[PDB]
């Protein structure tokens, strides 16, 4: 980009296509075929109560609709401990490789526990990977503010996040 | 209730262990023992060893409470044994390590224990083991002479397995044909008598003692009758019962059948719950749900037993079995012909599942089946019954 942008046959299409924005778009077409699932696996009670939540994430690799499962705040607050952190990050993994599904994560970022704030930031990292040269919703916009907050857990999720997304 | 466990051994007390677990598993017997306090005293002052007999009973209390406990495989039989030596010189006998006691005949121990409970409780303990017989005494050569006893009775029935036998069942028949001779020829010669007993009144609890220890004359050794026997799980005694007594028993048995089915109906519904996981309750092992269910079951079973007993006619007398069927609850088996240092093993039918049995090889617990006990060939090839303990159905 700059060679292409100097010629200016079209500015936008070339930037998008050099950038990873077109790689986000082709996948959207693909998902429909492979079939969008709300499928979860994992069992209740004890340390599996933590697992089942996380596992929904891993099973919904790449960009997938699992919007309605996520929309329940029940499952998220039902996780315990440090496991709460991993839950919010894994919601980002449902929405891996794509901006769309930011909104659910932002909610966690403001509310309750220090634990879920760190989780929200890590997950926003995982999701925003589908950009680095589209420069459409930069990672930097979200991620600056939490470096400044001196709490160690919050900052750590966030400055690792920057590393992944760009 | 709570599962039975290891019974502390310490060498040469094998026989002693086996008999004690055996008595415990009888439901009635356990409670009376638990409910024994020295305040109620001996119910007979006909015995100069009245105080000692109280003391035994108390040490068995100790043992029983601890046996039940899943925690304690200790029961401390060190003191109990000491007490036995004082009470009876049979048990002071036989040189050994530490005290003098060693391995013995579980048959000897069982008769002596029996009197101990009998004196403390009185006639209540007794009626629950009294067997009446209408005994006909006919000389084989003089059949014409027939002398009849109607008030003959005994606490214990002998199964003779000497003479042609292949089964416990056959041996119960041969056991009625004891043979005795009589110096009088006013009863017709010095010939053997056929002595034929029919049981005209059953006790709640039936004790079978194998008679089989003898000195084999020809080899000049202690021996025991080597002949095969096989003991079926379910016993039926309908043939030995005099017809007139038998009819009443078949009718009673039917009310009992109904309860046995409602007991096994709600039993199945237990197994399902455990099979499934615990689902949501959140950061919990399944184990905590599960223990609770195990507790329900033990309660439900005692409750079902009480239903059989309440439903029995008020015509039924205490010290009569309701029925003609009995269920096998305890097998004291013996191994080795010598009992001078033979070894005793114990099989005890599991409480929580009657279906299952625990083999208690002294302290050491291993799981076996009810079937495994049926499949025994008996004799000396395998462990073989010396004392069998039989429990009236539903008690």
């Amino acid at each position: 980009n700059g060679k292409l942008s100097e010629h200016f046959l079209y500015l936008a299409k070339e930037l998008n296509l050099t950038g990873p924005k077109v790689p986000e778009d082709i996948y959207k077409s693909h998902l429909d075929n492979s079939k969008s699932v709300f499928s979860s696996a994992g069992l209740d009670s004890a340390q599996q109560n933590l697992a089942s939540s996380f596992v929904n994430g891993f099973l919904n690799l790449g960009y997938c609709n699992d919007k309605l499962i996520v929309d329940n705040d029940n499952w998220v607050y039902k996780t315990k401990g440090d496991g709460m952190t991993s839950a919010v990050a894994s919601i980002g993994s449902i929405y891996q490789w794509n901006l769309d599904g930011l909104q659910q994560l932002d909610k966690y970022l403001y509310v309750d526990e220090p634990e879920v704030k760190a989780g929200a930031l890590l997950g926003i990292g995982i999701s925003a990977s589908g950009v680095h040269d589209g420069e459409v919703e930069p990672a930097l916009l979200l991620l600056q503010d939490y470096v400044t907050n001196p709490d160690t857990k919050i900052s750590s999720a966030a400055i690792l996040g920057l590393g992944i997304a760009f | 209730a709570q599962l039975p466990v290891g019974f502390k051994n310490m060498g040469n007390t094998c026989y002693l262990n086996a008999t004690l677990q055996a008595l415990y598993r009888v439901n009635d017997l356990r409670d009376m023992i638990l409910n024994y306090n020295p305040s109620q005293g001996v119910s007979n002052s006909g015995a100069q060893d009245e105080e000692i007999h109280k003391q035994i009973v108390i040490e068995m209390k100790r043992c029983f409470e601890n046996l039940q406990n899943k925690s304690f495989k200790s029961v401390l039989p060190i003191v109990l044994l000491n007490t036995l030596r004082k009470c009876y010189p049979q048990f002071a006998e036989r040189d050994s390590q530490g005290g003098f006691y060693k391995q013995q005949d579980a048959e000897e121990l069982f008769t002596q224990l029996f009197h101990s409970m009998s004196i403390v409780f009185g006639d209540k303990f007794s009626e629950d083991f009294r067997i009446q017989f209408k005994t006909t005494i006919k000389d084989t050569a003089n059949d014409n002479d027939i002398t009849v006893k109607e008030n003959e009775s005994d606490s214990k029935l002998q199964c003779h397995i000497s003479g042609t036998t292949n089964f416990m069942r056959n041996g119960l028949l041969e056991g009625l044909n004891e043979k005795i001779e009589k110096r009088s020829d006013l009863t017709g010669a010095n010939s053997i008598y056929s002595v034929e007993k029919k049981i005209s009144r059953l006790p709640k609890f039936l004790t079978v003692q194998y008679v089989r220890f003898f000195w084999k004359r020809s080899t000049n050794k202690k021996s025991k009758i080597l002949r095969k026997v096989v003991f079926p799980f379910q016993l039926d005694v309908a043939d030995m019962l005099t017809p007139e007594y038998a009819a009443e028993k078949v009718k009673v048995r039917d009310e009992l059948r109904k309860v046995e089915k409602e007991k096994n109906e709600k039993e199945r519904e237990i197994k399902r719950r455990k099979f499934d996981p615990s689902s949501s309750e959140n950061v919990m092992t399944p184990r905590e749900q599960y223990e609770t269910q195990v507790a329900l079951n033990e309660s439900e079973k005692d409750q079902w037993l009480e239903e059989y007993k309440k439903h029995f006619p008020p015509n039924l007398e205490k010290g009569e079995n309701p029925s003609c069927v009995y269920n096998l609850i305890g097998v004291i088996t013996h191994q080795g012909a010598n009992s001078e240092s033979g070894h005793y093993q114990a099989f005890i039918r599991d409480e929580l599942d009657e279906n299952k049995w625990y083999k208690f090889n002294d302290d050491k617990v291993s799981v076996v089946e009810k079937e495994k006990i049926e499949s025994l060939a008996g004799g000396g090839e395998s462990d073989s019954a010396l004392i069998l303990m039989y429990k009236g159905f539903g008690l």
